[PDB]
């Protein structure tokens, strides 16, 4: 489910990226 | 436009610090009624408080019934019908005892292939149903208010 | 006080001639027993129903265990079987010990699942379209509750046979109010999904989140912020089956983290209604919301135990599309609605009406959006929802239900009711509910669509009445009409005389018990019966039959 260059400080966009 | 902005609270001034009773105080409706009565800023008190000539609010009965409401073609049930009502009294102090009640209706679409799903759903309609309970006995409070002063 | 009990007699054409013989034994002052034979004379055979009533510390429980030893009918229709033998065991168990544990326990199992179509419904229906089997065990304080749970399922139906079910499964809430201006929630679950079937996947899901609120109120606002912070975690094992036909794959650890953000407001408008009736208030009730929630592909995770939800006037302010924990859909909405209520002069609630639309700013995706819709809107104002309930006098008074969608390009609900109740004893009522074919199609499974029971939707209109005659009589009647079919659906007569010591009942109904698709129509059912006992008894004959009659006031 997690995509490629996803961030776990970026919870608030679309797909944590 | 006639209209204005309400001046007079949602729960009376007679009423604003009362004690809540009941024979089931941690279930779900005793929880619902005490989250409405502190969101009014009512100050709850203790059943056994030396604290005399306060409203007393004593929840009575409830019963939630799920029925059939409609059937398809081959006579299996479509809608389940839920209805919770819910019985209580409000006691003011050397006046008087005044019976209050909510009903509650709502009704979903039954689901066998995905039925523990409906189940979960269900559950999620009781948790919307005591609160339904809990509006509605508070906005009966200013009824008993006024029926208080047509004692005389 | 232990002793046989007056005979009951039936008459159906799914049983031919029946006949009952009770008998009633007081065990003690807080349990009693109930032996019935149940002659049955198609099957040719005798049914033993044992029931048992006991009170207990732990509360109420009630037990029914029904045996028939052979099947005539069973063996003619199910040639192969080893035994033709017949069962239904039921436990109801509620209570509250020592104010803080609670017991629940609603367990049914059937040997077929045929059963309830062709025997008693005292403790099931024809309607039921599956048996539960449920317990739980909890322990609750004021600010505190946790609850063991086990949920099984039997599922009637033999186009698919596998349901999944949680056997363990925990629930622990922890409120904790007035931590500063901010009120405190934590939820948490841990569940175990496994499936009857052996080739399905099996899951082990665990989920935690905090919640906080500021609310803020006055005499006529009131305005509510709330963030939420929902994490999940998921095991899934036994999924090399799934994998081997489906292009998306199920992943074998998945985690997923989302916050929350809710925004709710609500004012009160007040205006005296002199001008109609003097003395009477009306009040406005604007309410809007604002939701949000980032999009998370749930692709990779079965779904479990998450289903559509009903928008009903209360529920466009909903923050879940979903039941359960496995689809969460993104929401960027903003939902409106409006509540007029009418009070008299003593303060006493008359009329009340209610419409509201949610607005979708960008589409709300799950990954797995697999429902058929009839057209192709994603955004704008897609749902509305309205709700009206009016008391015309003591005795009168009608309430009505619409939900309309844009993406069904349809009224997907709509329901009414009218009802004269002088009272218990005497009322009349008129009841019509609207279920669309596109709502059936967008949300039941695919086949319904297709089958012929259940592609036309729902319409029905019903009217109950019930009037007594002399006072010792009690005349009462239903009848429920489907307009697509143009056939009727449920209808019933009772009538009782009520003497001093004695009461006779005879009732009537035919019902809709089956679906015969070798030549593809309904299969009904009669039966007339006769009990004896020792009010007038209108409740429980309103109760009597498959769509049982409600209160409407
Ligand atoms: C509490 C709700 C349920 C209602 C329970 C009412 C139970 C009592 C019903 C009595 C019905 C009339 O029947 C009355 O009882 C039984 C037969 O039934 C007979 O009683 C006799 O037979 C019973 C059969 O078990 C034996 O216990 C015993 O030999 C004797 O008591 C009485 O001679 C008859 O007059
Ligand atoms: C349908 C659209 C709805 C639009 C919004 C609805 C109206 C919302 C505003 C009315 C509610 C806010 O009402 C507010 O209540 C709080 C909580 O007691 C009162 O008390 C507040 O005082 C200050 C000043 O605001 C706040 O910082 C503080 O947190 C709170 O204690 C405020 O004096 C009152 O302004
Ligand atoms: C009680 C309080 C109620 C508050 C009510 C008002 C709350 C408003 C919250 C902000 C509303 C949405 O805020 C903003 O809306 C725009 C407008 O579509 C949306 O933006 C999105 O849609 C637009 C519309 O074409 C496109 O450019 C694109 O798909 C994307 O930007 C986002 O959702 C957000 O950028
Ligand atoms: C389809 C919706 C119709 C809504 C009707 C609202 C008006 C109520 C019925 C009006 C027609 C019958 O006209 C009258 O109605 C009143 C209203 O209670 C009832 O009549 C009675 O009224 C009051 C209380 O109700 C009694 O104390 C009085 O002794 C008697 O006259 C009877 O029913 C009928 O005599
Ligand atoms: C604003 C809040 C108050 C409104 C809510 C209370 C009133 C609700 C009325 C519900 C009762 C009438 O129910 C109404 O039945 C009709 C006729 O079957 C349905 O309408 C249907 O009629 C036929 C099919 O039968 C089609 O030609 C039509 O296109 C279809 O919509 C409506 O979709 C439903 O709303
Ligand atoms: C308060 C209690 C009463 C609430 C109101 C109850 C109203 C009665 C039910 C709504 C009307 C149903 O009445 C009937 O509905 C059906 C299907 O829905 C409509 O549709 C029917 O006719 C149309 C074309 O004529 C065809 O597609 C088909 O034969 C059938 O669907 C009928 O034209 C209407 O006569
Ligand atoms: C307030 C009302 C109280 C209820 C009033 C009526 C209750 C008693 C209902 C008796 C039902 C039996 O009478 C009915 O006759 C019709 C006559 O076609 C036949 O029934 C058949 O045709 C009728 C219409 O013609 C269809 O609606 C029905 O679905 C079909 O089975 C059956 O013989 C029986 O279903
Ligand atoms: C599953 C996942 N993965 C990343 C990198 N980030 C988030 C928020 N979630």
């Amino acid at each position: 489910a997690c995509k490629k260059g996803c961030d776990w400080l970026f919870l608030w966009h679309d797909d944590c990226a | 436009c006639g209209w204005h902005l309400r001046d007079t609270t949602q729960v009376p001034s007679t009423m604003k610090v009362m004690i809540l009773d009941s024979g089931d105080p941690n279930g779900p409706l005793s929880r619902a009624v005490r989250n409405q009565l502190r969101l009014n800023g009512v100050e709850l008190l203790d059943k056994e408080t030396t604290r005399k000539d306060v409203p007393s609010l004593r929840l009575g009965k409830v019963s939630i019934a799920k029925d059939t409401a409609s059937v398809f073609r081959n006579g299996q049930t479509a809608e389940y019908q839920m209805i919770m009502t819910v019985n209580a009294t409000v006691l003011i102090p050397g006046r008087d005892i005044y019976p209050i009640s909510a009903k509650v209706f709502r009704s979903f679409f039954d689901n066998p292939q995905m039925a523990l799903a409906k189940d979960n759903e269900q559950d999620m309609i009781v948790k919307e149903m005591y609160d339904r309970a809990a509006e509605q006995l508070i906005r009966k409070l200013p009824s008993i208010r006024a029926a208080d002063i047509r004692s005389d | 006080r232990s002793g046989f009990l007056i005979p009951n007699a039936k008459y159906t054409t799914t049983n031919y001639f029946e006949f009952y013989l009770p008998y009633y034994w007081n065990i003690a002052p807080n349990m009693d027993a109930t032996i019935t034979p149940h002659y049955m004379h198609r099957r040719g055979n005798i049914m033993w129903e044992n029931e048992f009533r006991y009170l207990s510390q732990a509360g109420a429980g009630l037990m029914e265990l029904d045996y028939l030893p052979s099947d005539k009918v069973y063996e003619d229709e199910h040639p192969n079987d080893d035994s033709s033998r017949r069962w239904l065991f039921y436990w109801n168990h509620s209570g509250v010990m020592d104010q803080v544990w609670r017991f629940n326990v609603d367990y049914t199992k059937v040997s077929d699942p045929s059963y309830f179509n062709d025997f008693d419904n005292k403790y099931g229906s024809s309607t039921d379209g599956y048996a539960t089997q449920k317990f739980s065990v909890g322990y609750a304080v004021q600010n505190f509750n946790a609850t063991v749970s086990t949920k099984q399922f039997q599922v009637f139906s033999e186009q698919n046979t596998s349901s999944y079910s949680a056997e363990p499964q925990l629930d622990v809430n922890y409120y904790q109010n007035d931590v500063g201006p901010f009120d405190t929630r934590i939820y948490g679950q841990a569940v175990h999904f496994v499936n009857t079937r052996d080739d399905m996947p099996e899951a082990t899901r665990v989920h935690l989140e905090p919640t906080i609120n500021l609310p803020l109120s006055n005499n006529w606002g009131s305005i509510n912020t709330e963030a939420k912070f929902l994490a999940t975690h998921y095991q899934q094992t036994n999924l090399d089956w799934y994998n081997s036909r489906n292009t998306t794959k199920l992943d074998e650890s998945v985690n997923r983290v989302m916050p929350q953000f809710k925004v709710d407001g609500k004012m009160v408008f007040e205006r005296d209604m002199e001008m109609l009736a003097p003395g009477y208030t009306q009040t406005l009730e604007p309410r809007a919301q604002y939701l949000y929630v980032p999009y998370r592909d749930q692709s990779d995770i079965y779904n479990y135990d998450s289903s559509l939800l009903q928008s009903d006037y209360s529920g466009l302010f909903r923050d879940r599309t979903y039941g359960g924990l496995d689809r969460i859909a993104s929401a960027n909405q903003v939902t409106t609605g409006v509540t007029s209520r009418i009070y008299d002069d003593a303060a006493v609630e008359r009329f009340n009406i209610s419409v509201g639309q949610i607005y979708y700013f960008t589409e709300s995706r799950t990954g797995d959006d697999n429902i058929t819709w009839e057209n192709d809107d994603k955004t704008g104002s897609l749902v509305w929802a309205g709700d009206t309930y009016w008391r015309i006098s003591e005795r009168w008074g009608l309430r009505g239900g619409i939900q309309y969608d844009t993406r069904l390009d349809n009224v997907a609900t709509s329901n009414s009711s009218i009802e004269y109740r002088r009272d218990e004893d005497r009322l009349v009522q008129l009841n019509y509910h609207y279920a669309s074919p596109e709502y059936i199609q967008a949300t039941l499974p695919k086949y319904y669509s297709t089958a012929e029971q259940y592609k036309n939707g729902i319409s029905q209109v019903g009217a109950v009445a019930s009037r007594p005659i002399a006072d010792r009589w009690s005349i009462v009647g239903a009848y429920y009409y489907d307009t697509n079919a143009n056939k009727q659906a449920d209808s019933m007569l009772g009538v009782q005389y009520s003497s001093c010591c004695y009461a006779i009942r005879v009732g009537y109904e035919r019902k809709l018990n089956g679906w015969d698709n070798d030549k593809q129509h309904a299969v009904y059912d009669n039966a007339i019966g006769f009990n004896i006992e020792l009010g007038l008894g209108t409740q429980e004959m309103l109760r009597s039959n498959i769509l049982p009659y409600q209160n409407t006031l």
